[PDB]
C-alpha cells in the first residue's frame, strides 16, 4: 500500500479519538441534567407538584393564621415589642406533626423524637422517587446521591436540657446531616448523603452539588431538596425587632407596596440524574438543568445585606456554564423576599445581567413563589424549580400575587413582572435564583425537556398493594379518583405502570378483567371493601417455597387449551413439542383432539385423554415457567407423575410421551372390568369399611384427611356405593371405565413393563416428590418397576403432601385445566395448620387468557414473585399513577 | 456506534464456492478500505485480504496464499463487505474476522467459523481408559464429523476434576476429543451427547 | 525484510503491573517521526481489539493503564493494573512494511500462580477397541503450572502423536495436557513396552512413566 | 400455653418500648414482622434486654433484638434457656 | 451516655483490646488547599498534595449510626482509583479509630 492511504488510516484512528475525548470532556463539565421526578408538600394544601401547580396558577394565597396544636401562646405572643411579634398569620404546614412511622419502620418514639425536617423529608423523597417511574424498593444498592438544603430549625432545643420523652434520639433525631443520612439509610442508597447549611439558599446549593457528583460519575441518580419546619415561632420574634417581617404577612414581591417579607415552612424535593442516562433507561423527562452557579458577595454593606454584583456575577456564571446566551431564557423565578432592601437589589441585578440586549418584544417574565406561598426558606429554590418546571409544561406563567404596582425603586425602563398570567420556535428556558442571607448566591437554569407502541395485553392485571388494609384502600379511591380525571387512559399501561413502577406491599389486591365497563366499579368496591368478581384480595407471605401439583384424571374438559392456543404462542409451541413427541408412540395428532377437528377421538378413550392430559398439563407448567415462577418442588398423582418426571427434568419429552402413551395403551384392556369412587372419609375408615369385599376393593388415593378414592370391580363398587347411600356418606363415582390402583392391574403388568422400556432416566434438576414412597426421589430411579408400582400400588397424596409442607413449601400451583385436588390440598392445609395458599391455571369452560391472567394475578397476590414484564411487556408508554397513600399520625413534642 | 456483522458461515465440503457477508452499520462505510483476515483453530491470525475505497479505486489485494482463488467486493448502497471463497481447501478452517481499515484494524467483526473437510456426519464411537493401579479414569470420543459433542460425567452430577479437552482433527479428518476425571484414590458413569447425530452413549469405567 | 519478537509467554498477576516487551529486526521510525508499530490485544473467545498505533497513542475507549513506549527498534506495552478481563494473547505487529504476511506468534498471557509439578497417568489401550481394529494411549498431565511442558513417546515415535491443551482454570489457573499416541493393529503389536517421558520446567527429572503390553 | 404467654410478654414489652407514651401499635408487632424493620437501635435493644431479663429473671445478650430479629425467634429463644 | 456509646476512662483508645467506646473533643481544623499546577506556577511552599478522594454512604447497615464495612472499603477503592494509585502504593492510614 502506498504510504499516503496507510497513514490516512492513523489520521482517522488520531481525529475519532479527538473528537471521543472531546466529547468527554463536553459531558464531564457541561453536562445537562434531567429531573426525572419531584415531589413538594407546600402551605396551603399542596401535597403534590400538581398542587403546587393548581394553586399557583389560580393564584391562590396560601397565608393564614398561626397553628394552635403547636402548644404556641398565640394569643399572647401577638403584639403590635421587648419580645413580642406583629404578624399574626404566615404559611403554615398544619399536618407537619403528621408522619407514617409505621410505613418507614420508624417508631412513634423515634418519630415524636424526630425533627419534623426529617419526618416530611422522608416522605417527599418517597414520593419523589414514586413520581419518577421509579420503584423506591428497587433503589436499594443503587450509587444514589442524596444533597439535601436544610438547617437546624430547633425542635427539641439542644440548649435547653432536652426533654425527658426524646432522650437518646436527639442527636439522631436532629442533627442536620441525618436530616439526608436517614433518606439513604432507609432507601438503602450508597450515594453520598451530605447535608448544606446555607441559611436561605441550601437547597439549590443542594441542586448544584448533585449535578456536580453527577457530571463527576459519583452517582447514578441524585436527591435535590431542602426542608423547613418552625418548631417554635422564634424566627417571627428575633425578625420582628427590625422591621423585616411585613406588618400583614404578604411578601409584596417587587411591589411599591413591599414592606417586609414573611416566613414559611415546606419540603420539596427532586429526583435528578444524567440526561444521556435518564434517555438510555427510559425515565420520562420533566426539565433539563443546564447549568448552574454559587458564589459569595463579601464585600457587602452588613453580613445580612444583599449585592447586586455578586447576583449579576452567579447569573452570568450560570448562563456561561449552560452556554447560553442571556436571551436565550424567557422567565426567572426571582428570590423575591418582599424586603424593601432586598427587592430593589434583586431587581436590578437581574435587569443588567438579564435584560441588557433582548428583543423589543420579548420582555424577562420574572415572578416569585414567595407572593403565593411566603419565604420558604431553605426549601426556596427547590420549590421555585419546581414551579418554573411545571410553568414549562402547561407553557403557562402564572401571575406574581400582591403587586399592585411595580416598584419604583429600580428603573423598569426589558423585564416585566408577571402580574397576571401569560402564555407561551425554540426550547423553553427559565432560570431560578436562591440568594441567601448569609451571602451565598446561587442560581440555575431550566430548559424544557426534548421530545421524546406495542398491541395492548388483552385482560392485563391492576395491581394494587400497601402495607396494611386501610393504605391499600386508600390506594384504590386515589387511583380511581385519578382515572377519573383522564380521557380514555390505555388500561395496558396502567397495568404495566402499577407492576413495574410501585412496591409490591405485603396487603395486595388484583383487578383483571377484559372490559372497560367493570374496573371502576371494582376499583370502588375495593374503595369501600365490598367484594367483586374481578377482584381478588390477599396478603402476601413473606417466605414460602414454590409447589407445581399435576392431578391424574378428572382435570379434563372439551375445548380446554383451544383459545390458549390462538391466543397464547408460548403454549401454542409447548404444545407444538409435545405433539411432535407423541406422534410417533400414537396414531393421531394432539392438536386436532384439543382444537375438536372432526374425526379426532374424544376425551372418552381412556388412551387418548391421559396424553391429552399429560400435554395440557406440560405446557401449562412451562408457561408457568416461561412467567417467571419457577418451582421448588413438583409433584404429581399417578399418571401425573409422569409428566412431574418430565418438569424435574429426570425424563426427556420422548421418555415421558413414551410412557404416558404405552401406559394407557396397555391399560386400554381394563376398560369396562371397574372403576373408582371417591368418598369422603378417612383413610383408616374407608379401609375397615373395604374389608368385607376384601381383595375386591382397594384404596386407590389418599387424597386427604377426608377424600379418599377407591378402585375396583364394578359389582364390588356398587355394592359399597348402596352400602354408603345406606350409611350416608357422600360417595361418588368417577367417570372411569378403567380401575386403576387395583389387582385388576396385574393382568396387564408384563406390557405395563414393555411400555417403560428403553428410558433414560436421569438425576432431577428440581426436586421430585414421588406420591408412591412419600418423600423426594432420586431421578435415577424412575424405571419401569417404579411406573408400574405408581399405576398398581395406592397412592399417598395426603402424607407427601404432609412431608412438602414440612419442608417450608408454602405455594401450591395446580398446572390443569381445571382444579381437582385444591380441595384436597386445602383440606390437608387447615389440617395442620398451616398458612399455605393454593390456585390453579385455568377453569371450566375458563382457558382463555382473561383465566391465565386471573390465576397469575392470584399468584401474585398470595406472594408469588411473577415476571410482569413478559406478562405485559419490556417497556410501555409512562403513566403517571398517584404516589403512596400515606396514614399519617401526630407526631410533636409536648413541654 | 459502529458496528460489523458477520453471516455466510457453516460447514462446507472441499472445492465449491462460499460467500461470506459483513454488514457495516456506523459508519460511512464508503471511506473506509476493508480487510478479512483469517485465524486457523491454535495459530495464530493469518491476514486474507483488503480492498481499498471506492475513492481510491476499490482495486484489491489478497495474501499470497490466496491468489485469484478468493476475491472481494464491497455492496456500497448498502454497506456490506463480501468475502468469495472458490474451491475451498482442507486446510481453509478457520475462523475468518472482517475487519475495518486496511492498514490498521481499529475495530474487528465476531468472526464468522468456517470449517471445511470432505468428512461427512457420523456419530461418536466412545472408548474406555481403565484407571491406573490418586487414581485418574476417563473417556475418550472417537469418530465424530461435526461439533459441538458434549461429555458428562455421572449425567453431569460429577463436575470436580473434570477436563474436557478440546477437539483435535485427525488426519482422516475425524474429530476426537477425551474426558477425564481424577477421583479421590462408587461407580463412575460417563455420557457422550451429540447433537448432530442425536446420540446418546453411555459408559462405565472400570478397572 | 522487516521482523518483530517477543517474550513467548509472560506470566502476570492482579496485585502488580507489567510490561510486554518486543523488538523489531530494523528502525521502525519512519521518516515522518513515528514507529509504524501497533499493539492488538485478543481476549480468548473475543476477537482481536486495537490498543495502542503508531508506537504510543491509546485508542479511545481502551483502558488508561495499558500504555505504549519505545521507538527505532524496541517497544513495550506497559500494563499498570492487571486484571483478569486483560488475560489473552498481545500481538505487536509492525504497519512500516507491506503487505503484512502474518501478525506473529504473538505473547500469551496468563494468571502466574506457584509451581505445581505434573501428575503424571498414562492409561492402557482397552480391548474393545483392540478388536475394534485401532490401538490408541493417552498420556495424562494434570495440576501444572506454566504450560510448554513437553511430551514424547518411546516405543521414539514422533509423527503419530497429537495433544491437547486445556485452557487456564478459573478457580486454581491450573494446566492440563492430553497426548495420544495412535497405531494400527500390526504396527501396535511389535513393540512389547511404550513409554511417555515428559518434561517440564516444575519438574527435578524427567518422570517417565512405561506401559508393557504390547 | 407457655409460647403464647412469653409472646405476649414480648409483645407488650416491644409496643411499650416503641411507643414514647401511652393500643395501634400493640397489633403493630406482629409474631413475623422483624425488629429492625419495626426501627429498633441498640438504646431501644438494651431496653428490650432488660425488661426482657427483668419479667424472665435471666441474663441475656445485649443484642437480644438482632440475633433474634423476629419476635417469634425471640420467644424460641426465651423457651430454650427456661 | 444513654446509648453506652463513651469510654468510662475517657480515654479514645483506637484499636486496643481494651477499647471501650469514644470520647468527644472540640477543636478547629483546616486547611488552605490550591490545585498543584497553580501552587507551583505561584510558588507556594506544598506543604503535601492530596491526590484522590472519595465519599459514600453506608446505606442500609445494621443502624443508622452503626458502620458499613463494604461502604467503608468500597471508598477506599474509589479513593485509591481516583488517585491513580494501588493499595501498595499507601504506606500508612490515619485510621478513624
Ligand atoms: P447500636 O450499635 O445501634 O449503637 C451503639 C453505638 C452507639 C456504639 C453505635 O451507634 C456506634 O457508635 N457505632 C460506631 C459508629 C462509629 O464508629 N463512627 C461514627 C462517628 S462517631
Amino acid at each position: 500500500v502506498t504510504d499516503s492511504e496507510k497513514v490516512a488510516e492513523y489520521l482517522r484512528r488520531a481525529t475519532l479519538d479527538l473528537r471521543a475525548a472531546r466529547q468527554r470532556i463536553r459531558e464531564l463539565e457541561s453536562e445537562p441534567i434531567a429531573i426525572i421526578g419531584m415531589a413538594c408538600r407546600l402551605p396551603g394544601g399542596v401535597d403534590s407538584p400538581e398542587g403546587l401547580w393548581e394553586l399557583v396558577d389560580s393564584g391562590t394565597d396560601a397565608i393564614a393564621g398561626f397553628p394552635l396544636d403547636r402548644g404556641w401562646d398565640v394569643e399572647g405572643m401577638y403584639d403590635p415589642a421587648p419580645g413580642k411579634t406583629y404578624v399574626k398569620e404566615a404559611g403554615f404546614l398544619y399536618d407537619a406533626g403528621e408522619f407514617d412511622a409505621g410505613f418507614f419502620g420508624i417508631s412513634p418514639r423515634e418519630a415524636v423524637s424526630m425533627d419534623p425536617q426529617q419526618r416530611l423529608m422522608l416522605e417527599a423523597s418517597w414520593e419523589a422517587f414514586e413520581r419518577a417511574g421509579l420503584d423506591p424498593a428497587r433503589q436499594r444498592g443503587t450509587a444514589t446521591g442524596v444533597f439535601v438544603g436544610a438547617t437546624a430549625t430547633g425542635y427539641v432545643s439542644p440548649a435547653a436540657e432536652v426533654p425527658e420523652g426524646a432522650e437518646g434520639f436527639a442527636i439522631t433525631g436532629n442533627m442536620t446531616a441525618v436530616t439526608s443520612g436517614r433518606i439513604s439509610y432507609t432507601l438503602g442508597l450508597q450515594g453520598p448523603a451530605v447535608t448544606i447549611d446555607t441559611a436561605c439558599s441550601s437547597s439549590l446549593v443542594a441542586l448544584h452539588l448533585a449535578c456536580q457528583s453527577l457530571r463527576q460519575g459519583e452517582c447514578t441518580t441524585a436527591l435535590a431538596g431542602g426542608v423547613t419546619v418552625m418548631p417554635t415561632p422564634t424566627a417571627f420574634t428575633e425578625f420582628s425587632r427590625q422591621r423585616g417581617l411585613a406588618p400583614d404577612g404578604r411578601c409584596k414581591s417587587f411591589a411599591a407596596a413591599a414592606d417586609g417579607t414573611n416566613w414559611a415552612e415546606g419540603v420539596a424535593v427532586l429526583v435528578v440524574e444524567r440526561l444521556s442516562d435518564a434517555r438510555r433507561n427510559g425515565h420520562r423527562v420533566l426539565a433539563v438543568v443546564r447549568g448552574t452557579a454559587i458564589n459569595q458577595d463579601g464585600a457587602s454593606n452588613g453580613l445580612s445585606a444583599p449585592n447586586d454584583l455578586a447576583q449579576e456575577r452567579v447569573i452570568r456564571s450560570a448562563l456561561d456554564n449552560a452556554g447560553l446566551t442571556a436571551s436565550d431564557v424567557d422567565a426567572v423565578e426571582a428570590h423575591g423576599t418582599g424586603t424593601t432592601l432586598g427587592d430593589p437589589i434583586e431587581a436590578q441585578a437581574l435587569l443588567a445581567a438579564y435584560g441588557h440586549e433582548r428583543p423589543a418584544h420579548r420582555p424577562l417574565r420574572v415572578g416569585s413563589l414567595k407572593s403565593n406561598i411566603g419565604h420558604a426558606g431553605p426549601a426556596a429554590g427547590v420549590a421555585g424549580v419546581i414551579k418554573m418546571v411545571m410553568a414549562m409544561r402547561h407553557g403557562v406563567l402564572p401571575r406574581s400575587l400582591h403587586i399592585d404596582e411595580p416598584t419604583p425603586q429600580v428603573d423598569w425602563s426589558a423585564v416585566t413582572l408577571l402580574t397576571e398570567p401569560v402564555d407561551w420556535d425554540r426550547p423553553r428556558r427559565a432560570g431560578v435564583s436562591a440568594f441567601g442571607i448569609s451571602g451565598t448566591n446561587a442560581h440555575v437554569i431550566l430548559e424544557q425537556a426534548p421530545t421524546q407502541p406495542a398491541p395492548p395485553v388483552p385482560a392485563a392485571p391492576w395491581l394494587l398493594s400497601a402495607k396494611t388494609p386501610a393504605a391499600l384502600r386508600a390506594q384504590a379511591r386515589r387511583l380511581h379518583t385519578h382515572l377519573a380525571r383522564h380521557p380514555h387512559p390505555d388500561p395496558t399501561d396502567i397495568a404495566h405502570a402499577l407492576a413495574t413502577t410501585r412496591t409490591p406491599h405485603e396487603h395486595r389486591a388484583a383487578l383483571v378483567t377484559d372490559d372497560h365497563g367493570t374496573r371502576g366499579p371494582a376499583l370502588a368496591a375495593l374503595a369501600e371493601g365490598a367484594p367483586d368478581a374481578c377482584l381478588i384480595s390477599g396478603t402476601a407471605l413473606s417466605k414460602g417455597r414454590t409447589v407445581f401439583v399435576f392431578p391424574g384424571q378428572g382435570s379434563q374438559w372439551t375445548g380446554m387449551g383451544r383459545e390458549l392456543l390462538h391466543t397464547s404462542p408460548e403454549f401454542a409451541a409447548y404444545i407444538a413439542e409435545c405433539e411432535t413427541a407423541l406422534n410417533d408412540f400414537v396414531d393421531w395428532s394432539l392438536t386436532d383432539v384439543l382444537r375438536g377437528t372432526e374425526g379426532a377421538p374424544g376425551y372418552d378413550r381412556v388412551d387418548v385423554v391421559q396424553p391429552a392430559l399429560f400435554a395440557v398439563m406440560v405446557s401449562l407448567a412451562r408457561l408457568w415457567q416461561h412467567h417467571g415462577i419457577h418451582p421448588d418442588a413438583v409433584i404429581g398423582h399417578s399418571q401425573g407423575e409422569i409428566a412431574a418426571a418430565h418438569i424435574a427434568g429426570a425424563l426427556s419429552l420422548q421418555d415421558a410421551a413414551r410412557i404416558v402413551a404405552l401406559r394407557s395403551q396397555a391399560l386400554l384392556p381394563l376398560a369396562g372390568l371397574g372403576g373408582m369412587t371417591s368418598l369422603a372419609l378417612p383413610h383408616d375408615q374407608a379401609l375397615q369399611l373395604i374389608q368385607p369385599w376384601g381383595q375386591d376393593l382397594s384404596i386407590a388415593s389418599v387424597n386427604g384427611p377426608h377424600s379418599t378414592v377407591v378402585s375396583g370391580t364394578t359389582h364390588a363398587l356398587d355394592e359399597l356405593h348402596t352400602t354408603c347411600d345406606t350409611q350416608g356418606v357422600r360417595a361418588r363415582r368417577i367417570p372411569v371405565d378403567y380401575a386403576s390402583h387395583s389387582a385388576q392391574v396385574e393382568s396387564i403388568r408384563d406390557t405395563v413393563l414393555q411400555a417403560a422400556t428403553g428410558i433414560n432416566p436421569q438425576p432431577t434438576t428440581i426436586p421430585l416428590y414421588s406420591t408412591v414412597t412419600g418423600q423426594p426421589i432420586d431421578g435415577t430411579q424412575l424405571d419401569a418397576d417404579y411406573w408400574y408400582t405408581n399405576l398398581r400400588h395406592t397412592v399417598r397424596f395426603e402424607e407427601t403432601t404432609r412431608a412438602l409442607l414440612g419442608s417450608g413449601h408454602r405455594h401450591f400451583i395446580e398446572t390443569t385445566a381445571h382444579p381437582v385436588l385444591a380441595l384436597a390440598l386445602e383440606e390437608t392445609i387447615e389440617a395442620t395448620g398451616s398458612d399455605a395458599r393454593v390456585t390453579g391455571t385455568l377453569r371450566r369452560d375458563h382457558g382463555d387468557l382473561t383465566q391465565l391472567h386471573t390465576a397469575l394475578a392470584t399468584a401474585w397476590t398470595h406472594g408469588i414473585d411473577v415476571d410482569w414484564t413478559a406478562v405485559l411487556g419490556d417497556r410501555r408508554t409512562p403513566f403517571e399513577l398517584p404516589t403512596y397513600a400515606f396514614q399519617r399520625q401526630r407526631y410533636w413534642l409536648e413541654p | 456506534e459502529v458496528q460489523l456483522v458477520q453471516s455466510g458461515g457453516g460447514l462446507v465440503q472441499p472445492g465449491r464456492s462460499l460467500r461470506l457477508s459483513c454488514t457495516a452499520s456506523g459508519f460511512t462505510f464508503g471511506d473506509y478500505a476493508m480487510s478479512w483476515v483469517r485465524q486457523a483453530p491454535g495459530k495464530g491470525l493469518e491476514w486474507v485480504g483488503f480492498i481499498r475505497s471506492k475513492a481510491y479505486g476499490g482495486t484489491t489485494e489478497y495474501a499470497a496464499s490466496v491468489k485469484g482463488r478468493f476475491t472481494i467486493s464491497r455492496d456500497d448502497s448498502k454497506s456490506i463487505a463480501y468475502l468469495q471463497m472458490n474451491s475451498l481447501k482442507t486446510e481453509d478452517t478457520a475462523v475468518y474476522y472482517c475487519t475495518r481499515g486496511g492498514t490498521l484494524f481499529d475495530y474487528w467483526g465476531q468472526g464468522t467459523l468456517v470449517t471445511v473437510s470432505s468428512a461427512s456426519t457420523k456419530g461418536p464411537s466412545v472408548f474406555p481408559l481403565a484407571p491406573s493401579s490418586t487414581a485418574a479414569l476417563g473417556c475418550l470420543v472417537k469418530d465424530y464429523f461435526p461439533e459441538p459433542v458434549t461429555v458428562s460425567w455421572n449425567s453431569g452430577a460429577l463436575t470436580s476434576g473434570v477436563h474436557t479437552f478440546p477437539a483435535v482433527l485427525q488426519s482422516s479428518g475425524l474429530y476426537s476429543l477425551s474426558s477425564v476425571v481424577t477421583v479421590p484414590s462408587q461407580t463412575y458413569i460417563c455420557n457422550v451427547n451429540h447433537k448432530p447425530s442425536n446420540t446418546k452413549v453411555d459408559k462405565k469405567v472400570e478397572p | 525484510v522487516v521482523m518483530t519478537q517477543s517474550p513467548l509467554s509472560l506470566p502476570v498477576t492482579p496485585g502488580e503491573p507489567a510490561s510486554i516487551s518486543c523488538r523489531s529486526s530494523q528502525s521502525l521510525l519512519h521518516s515522518n517521526g513515528y514507529n509504524y508499530l501497533d499493539w492488538y490485544l485478543q481476549k480468548p473467545g473475543q476477537s482481536p481489539q486495537l490498543l495502542i498505533y503508531l508506537g504510543s497513542n491509546r485508542a479511545s475507549g481502551v483502558p488508561d493503564r495499558f500504555s505504549g513506549s519505545g521507538s527505532g527498534t524496541d517497544f513495550t506495552l506497559k500494563i499498570s493494573r492487571v486484571e483478569a478481563e486483560d488475560v489473552g494473547v498481545y500481538y505487536c505487529m509492525q504497519s512500516l512494511q507491506t503487505p503484512r504476511l502474518t501478525f506473529g506468534p504473538g505473547t500469551k498471557v496468563d494468571i502466574k500462580r506457584t509451581v505445581a509439578a505434573p501428575s503424571v497417568f498414562i492409561f492402557p489401550p482397552s480391548d474393545e477397541q483392540l478388536k475394534s481394529g485401532t490401538a490408541s494411549v493417552v498420556c495424562l498431565l494434570n495440576n501444572f503450572y506454566p504450560r510448554g511442558a513437553k511430551v514424547q513417546w518411546k516405543v521414539l515415535q514422533s509423527g503419530n502423536s497429537q495433544e491437547s491443551v486445556t485452557e487456564q482454570d478459573s478457580k486454581d489457573s491450573t494446566y492440563s495436557l492430553s497426548s495420544t499416541l495412535t497405531l494400527s493393529k500390526a504396527d501396535y503389536e511389535k513393540h512389547k513396552v511404550y513409554a511417555c517421558e515428559v518434561t517440564h520446567q516444575g519438574l527435578s527429572s524427567p518422570v517417565t512413566k512405561s506401559f508393557n503390553r504390547g | 400455653e407457655r409460647d403464647r404467654a412469653l409472646l405476649e410478654v414480648v409483645r407488650g414489652n416491644a409496643a411499650s418500648v416503641m411507643s414514647h407514651g401511652a393500643t395501634a401499635t400493640l397489633e403493630a408487632v406482629e409474631p413475623t414482622r422483624a425488629f429492625r424493620d419495626l426501627g429498633f437501635d441498640s438504646l431501644m435493644a438494651v431496653e428490650l434486654r432488660n425488661r426482657i431479663g427483668a419479667a424472665t429473671g435471666l441474663r441475656l445478650a445485649p443484642t437480644l433484638v438482632f440475633d433474634h430479629p423476629t419476635p417469634e425467634a425471640v420467644v424460641r429463644h426465651l423457651r430454650a434457656e427456661l
